[PDB]
């Protein structure tokens, strides 16, 4: 015989589109490319593991041509994949 | 200057190579706990005989399981691009 109460009440989700986004998704500034750039490469093979995971999962490269090296060209990378990989690493760290 | 001495620790498990003609097929067995220690020989458990320390080898603890293929950032001809190189385990 031991009695202790929990407590969880209320739940609501409210969200829609960010913008119209009639295109694929290119509302990214150069600053956005710069932000995901340093944030990825400063962090070890864990986040470098996540960046190479996503780019090679959509478009493979290294496995065909020199698997010991990969270059992630953010400035000429698709802004869809950039903004996707950006929000992914941001929610992967949850740090401010 | 080489003193005819092998430091074998008493209490250590050591592989005792079968004393006879120099063939790779007579190998060591055990490993046996060192009971007695002299400058040039040692007596161990299991074999119940004195062995010359040149014909003996100290056993390994185990090792260190440490592996991970990882990416390393080099400075390239870049605005904000990076070059990730897969390093050894």
């Amino acid at each position: 015989h031991h009695h202790h109460h929990h407590s969880h009440m209320g739940k609501q989700a409210s969200a829609s589109y960010d913008s119209e986004e009639e295109e694929e998704g290119l509302p990214m500034s150069y600053d956005e490319k710069r932000q995901l750039s340093l944030d990825i490469n400063r962090l070890p093979g864990e986040k470098l593991g996540r960046v190479v995971h996503i780019i090679q999962s959509r478009e493979p490269s290294l496995r065909d041509s020199n698997p010991d090296e990969i270059e992630i060209d953010f400035e000429t990378l698709k802004p869809t994949t950039l903004r996707e990989l950006e929000r992914y690493v941001k929610s992967c760290l949850q740090k401010k | 200057h080489h003193h005819h001495h092998h430091s074998h620790m008493v209490g250590d498990t050591v592989w005792v190579r079968r004393h006879q003609t120099k063939n790779l097929e007579p190998r060591w067995k055990g490993p046996y706990t060192v009971l007695l220690t002299t400058p040039t020989a040692l007596k161990v458990d299991g074999i119940a005989a004195w062995i010359h320390a040149a014909h003996v080898k100290a056993a390994d603890p185990g090792g260190g399981p440490s592996s991970r293929l990882t990416w390393r950032v080099q400075r390239s001809q870049n605005p904000l691009k990076i070059r990730l190189t897969r390093e050894a385990p």
